[PDB]
RNA sequence: UUCUCCCCGAAAUGCAUUUAGGUGCAGCGUUGCGUGGUUCUUGUUGGAGGUAGAGCACUGGAUGGUCUAGGGGGCUUAUCGGCUUACCGAAAUCAGCCAAACUCCGAAUGCUGGCAAGUGUAGCGUGGCAGUGAGACGGCGGGUGAUAAGCUUCGUCGUCGAGAGGGAAACAGCCCAGAUCAUCAGCUAAGGCCCCUAAGUGGUGACUCAGUGGGAAAGGAUGUGGAGUUGCGUAGACAACCAGGAGGUUGGCUUGGAAGCAGCCAUCCUUGAAAGAGUGCGUAAUAGCUCACUGGUCAAGUGAUUCCGCGCCGAUAAUGUAGCG
RNA sequence: GUCGCCUCCUAAAGGGUAACGGAGGCGCCCAAAGGUUCCCUCAGCCUGGUUGGUAAUCAGGUGGUGAGUGUAAGUGCACAA
RNA sequence: GUCACUCAACGGAUAAAAGGUACCCCGGGAUAACAGGCUGAUCUUGCCCGAGCGCUCAUAGCGACGGCAUGGUUUGGCAC
RNA sequence: UUUCCGGUGGCCAUAGUGGAAGGGAAACACCCGGUCCCAUUCCGAACCCGGUCGUUAAGCCUUCCAACGCUGAUGGUACUGCACGAGGGAUCGUGUGGGAGAGUAAGACGCUGCCGGAAU
């Protein structure tokens, strides 16, 4: 469900983040050569999906909701770094090589930046 | 005299005189009407003459509506001049009338005096017109 | 007498669609000359400095809609 | 396929060039000349393009 | 009262077919409803003219093969200059069901000689029943003058005919003479 | 600017021009060589559109209604404030509208691709030789001009140009039709068939009486034939002929006279089978003749209104009938 | 009076199309008003508030483009150009 | 590589140029003056409606505001 | 497999605007702080970071309402390619093809793909 118009009655943070995400998606698009790495950052978790936007289907994904990461002791940024390592490992497992990173309306800073740097350490060409 | 407060363009092409009435073919204000059965250009002086005829016959009873406004400027070439050297200045204001257009409406007056007043008004217009009513 | 105070018109610019839907084009072929983006660049179509839309690759021209935008695509030839 | 029989009854002079090329495409050369065509939509379209110039039978 | 109209099936469509039908002293009509597809018929011209003399008449369309059908003429395309009916829209109706219609307006009041009364609408929206279609709705304005106005919220409506349209607009106006 | 025949066969457009009646290049002709269906027509299947039409969503224009912020004029009287808001009234809203330079819409065509069939022999590349670059009229869509011009300027198709034959009386441009030659054969097109003048003073059914046919407007009219709607009518309809055809009341602002006819008005009542404070004639002013209506002999249809076909008037220059040849 | 260029209409929904046809502009400007990256949403209306009033500045609601765009007009741009 | 043109009559005759001719002189009806032709704004001659004037009374005589035409002797438009 | 829900697309109002009621298991969200990375043309409002306490009040989600808005036939009409015809003229009509806009009946309180969570 993606209506081109930002639905009214949304909260202020939601409206602002929706505008920022729509502006980020103007230049970012996932193909088979370079799929899009979208990081959805909420107050508790980070959910990463690598998407081929031509077919509209996610190739690999990772989160802090997985079984082997609920019990892992660390900080929000440390958990995001572990998620970045995992998503890089899964991308190498599926043969992704290079991705285009999408911050999904958030600032490239902190948890998202740690996730991206960890994915770069894993072997992702971005 | 009906002249618009202002027009966007004072020099305009001649209005099309082709086709039946686009709108205003049914009575909407009064109880009787003058319906044009022919097309043409209805100037503001003819509209005024017809209005005076109706208003003077019906005297004090009822209201008269002019459904057509002369907001189309028609230019005039400088007199005794050859052709060219631009378009002339507006001289006449017209309404573009098509067959079936209700020109004037009349109400608050019985049918015979209404018929006579609208006969008087119709004898002022340059096209053919007829008396119409709301099916009695 | 008098004179005409008009009389100036610019030269014809010959804008408009040059390649219509389903037409086979080479890479770099101009699909439409236009002022502004009445058509937007789609997939395999680039936009020029004067808003000219050109083919970025070989294939067939198609006109369509992407989100809210009216776009021109060049679908690669099978 | 009833094998349309098309005969030219009027001349091509002063007709639209479309009509003259339609007459040429039907194989008609003179007034009174006749051709037999298969009952196919293109020949029927040609016949109805120049129906004021030809007559058609089966 | 129910006016019976003989109809027969229409199978040729277009401006030419309608022209031929109207040259044969007939009227094209389409009859649509709720539980059937639209049925295209052609009616006698003069009988249809007499039946459509009145407004909102209950018509019984009689087609030889099929059963009779009840209808109300919802749209009547008449010639503007002449009076001939050019096309009839027939909305099929049920006996045990309401109908929305447009009932007519007239003034039958007699104010002071100086002041005059006017009607500001042609027909008004009314929900009523089949066998009871009011002919008109009268507004009597006798001795009511000056800037009195009449809106659609307080009218002596007949039984079984509720009010549907917005009751916040005027239908009659009494005022001084024209100055 | 001088002999012949055979085949093909234009242009009067675009751009530029000390250019505009000249010329260059391009377009259109021809021809050698090359390449061959690439062209064209129709069908079918896609594509972009913003014209016609329509609409009022925007921008302007606009008619009426509801309601109202605010201006005008006055008042008790104004420092307010109230009585007005019966005048004006932005905007808001309801209803009907208008637009080449308005568009929430939106054709047919045209243009451009794919495919299929048909098809004259079309199209394309490259060389030799050009002429043309004053166009005209007609149909359709427009601008200028006045709803003008056999006007002017565009778009498109046709013809003339450069095209004979047949028709249009004659009559480049209109209609039919494109002449290789001969024919004292036939069938046809447009157009025609009483005679000029080839073929029907053709058959059948209607209409016209104006020589309409064989020119024209607003408008006027018991011409005529036909088809609807509606009022009165043997409880007796309309016209004609016999009696009540008038009371209070010379109802009022007039006007020496408006008593029924100067005009405007509330536009009644009565002896009563019956009548209008008044419709024509008459009339200085009043009288009066006589109209709508009531009974009688008679008595079978009369009165409006809408539309349609063909006609009438309006109609109107100067050598001679003279607007069917 | 005009002569080159640009925008719109005439121009008949591809492109082109004339008249001493109808409207306007240009012969610049900007070292940022260019490049890139990131963020933001306007005009108008309503209400509350010192100077302050219709309109400086602040606060809340509403408002999707009617604001804006260096400069004519048209095509665009609120995903903002 | 860059510079020098209101070469603006903007494809830009010369680096460099205004007038008179009634003293004039040597293709076009492609183009004006007369006349003819077309048109008919203007002109002209009529008419339609009838506000109102005529003591009263639209129409004896008139005839506002409007509308429709004739003629082709006016001034023009076109340029055959 | 299914149900519900959190993200991420496609169609871009049949989806929206408005109203009424209800729900939070994981998730979402408000929320609590500002020490730390980071920030406000002032403000931890926002951006950013540490938590997940409290709360479903709003966002979000489920259901109901045609109310405003949106979608919308059939038939007819306008218009129109080609072929004709009529009028003194503005202009009009027919044959043969194509055929709206408005309006009416009506639809509609979204459809759908991938990833994940909880239960099954
Ligand atoms: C206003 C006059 C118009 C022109 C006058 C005429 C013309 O050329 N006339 C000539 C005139 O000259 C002599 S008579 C003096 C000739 O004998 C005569 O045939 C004619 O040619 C002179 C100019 Cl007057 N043209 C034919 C038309
Ligand atoms: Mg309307
Ligand atoms: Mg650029
Ligand atoms: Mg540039
Ligand atoms: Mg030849
Ligand atoms: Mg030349
Ligand atoms: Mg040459
Ligand atoms: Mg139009
Ligand atoms: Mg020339
Ligand atoms: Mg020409
Ligand atoms: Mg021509
Ligand atoms: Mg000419
Ligand atoms: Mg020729
Ligand atoms: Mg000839
Ligand atoms: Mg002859
Ligand atoms: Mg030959
Ligand atoms: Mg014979
Ligand atoms: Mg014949
Ligand atoms: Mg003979
Ligand atoms: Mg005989
Ligand atoms: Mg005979
Ligand atoms: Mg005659
Ligand atoms: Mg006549
Ligand atoms: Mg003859
Ligand atoms: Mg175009
Ligand atoms: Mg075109
Ligand atoms: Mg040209
Ligand atoms: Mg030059
Ligand atoms: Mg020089
Ligand atoms: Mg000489
Ligand atoms: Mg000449
Ligand atoms: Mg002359
Ligand atoms: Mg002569
Ligand atoms: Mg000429
Ligand atoms: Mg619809
Ligand atoms: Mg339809
Ligand atoms: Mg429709």
């Amino acid at each position: 469900a993606s209506t081109l118009t930002v639905r009214k009655s949304l909260s202020d943070r939601a409206k602002a983040r929706a505008r920022r995400q729509a502006r980020g998606r103007k230049k970012i698009f996932g193909t088979v050569e370079r799929p899009r790495m979208v990081v959805t950052r909420s107050s508790k978790h980070v959910f990463v999906q690598v998407i081929d936007d031509v077919a509209g289907n996610t190739l690999v994904s990772a989160s802090t909701m997985e079984a082997e990461l609920r019990e892992m002791s660390g900080d929000k940024t440390a958990k995001a770094a572990r998620v970045g390592t995992i998503i890089g490992e899964r991308a190498k497992a599926a043969g992704i090589t290079k991705v285009v990173f999408d911050k999904a309306g958030n600032q490239y800073h902190g948890r998202i930046a740690a996730l991206a740097d960890a994915a770069r350490e894993a072997g992702l060409d971005f | 005299m009906l002249i618009p407060r202002r027009v966007k363009y004072r020099k305009q092409h001649h209005p099309k005189r082709t086709g039946a009435a686009k709108g205003g073919t049914q009575l909407a204000f009064g109880d009787y009407g003058i319906q044009a059965t022919e097309g043409g250009y209805l100037t503001n002086r003819q509209i005024e003459a017809a209005r005076i005829a109706m208003t003077r016959y019906i005297k004090r009873g009822g209201k008269v509506w002019i459904n057509v406004y002369p907001d189309r400027p028609m230019t005039k070439h400088p007199a005794e001049s050859r052709m060219g050297s631009g378009k002339g200045t507006p001289e006449w204001w017209i309404a573009n009338i098509k067959p079936g257009r209700v020109l004037f409406e009349l109400s608050g007056v019985p049918e015979d005096v209404a018929r006579e007043a609208m006969r008087l008004a119709i004898h002022k217009l340059p096209m053919k017109a007829r008396f119409i009513s709301r099916e009695g | 007498a008098s004179s005409s105070r008009n009389g100036r018109d610019s030269n014809a610019q010959r804008l408009g669609v040059k390649r219509f839907g389903g037409q086979l084009v080479n890479a770099g072929e101009i699909i439409v000359r236009q002022r502004g983006t009445h058509f937007h660049p789609g997939d395999g179509v680039g936009r020029g400095g004067d808003d000219t839309l050109f083919a970025l690759r070989d294939g067939n021209v198609e006109f369509g809609t992407r989100r809210g935008r009216r776009v021109v695509n060049v679908t690669p030839v099978e | 396929m009833s094998k349309l029989k098309i005969t030219q009854i009027k001349s091509g002079i002063a007709t639209k060039p479309n009509h003259r090329e339609t007459l040429r495409s039907l194989g008609l050369k003179r007034i009174g000349d006749t051709v037999i065509k298969e009952d196919r939509p293109e020949f029927r379209g040609m016949v109805r393009t120049v129906r004021h110039l030809v007559t058609m039978e089966e | 009262d129910i006016i019976h109209l003989k109809a027969e099936q229409r199978t040729e469509f277009g401006k030419g077919a309608a022209r031929r039908i109207r040259r044969d002293d007939k009227v094209p009509a389409v009859m649509y409803g709720h539980d059937h597809d639209p049925i295209h018929v052609t009616l006698d011209g003069h009988a249809t003219l007499l039946a459509l003399r009145t407004e909102n008449p209950l018509l019984s369309i009689e087609i030889e093969g099929q059963k009779p059908m009840l209808a109300l003429p919802k749209d009547v395309q008449r010639d503007v200059l002449k009076g001939f009916v050019r096309h009839v829209d027939l909305l099929t109706v049920r006996r045990g069901e309401k109908v929305d219609v447009n009932v007519a307006l007239r003034i039958t009041g007699e104010s002071a000689p100086g002041t005059i009364a006017m009607t500001e609408f042609n027909e008004i929206e009314v929900q009523a029943d089949l066998l009871n279609i009011p002919e008109v709705i009268e507004i009597d304005v006798t001795g009511l003058e000056a800037g009195t106005t009449i809106y659609l919220g307080d009218l002596k409506l007949p039984e079984g005919t509720s009010l549907l349209g917005d009751a916040e607009d005027v239908a009659a106006t009494v005022a001084f003479p024209e100055t």
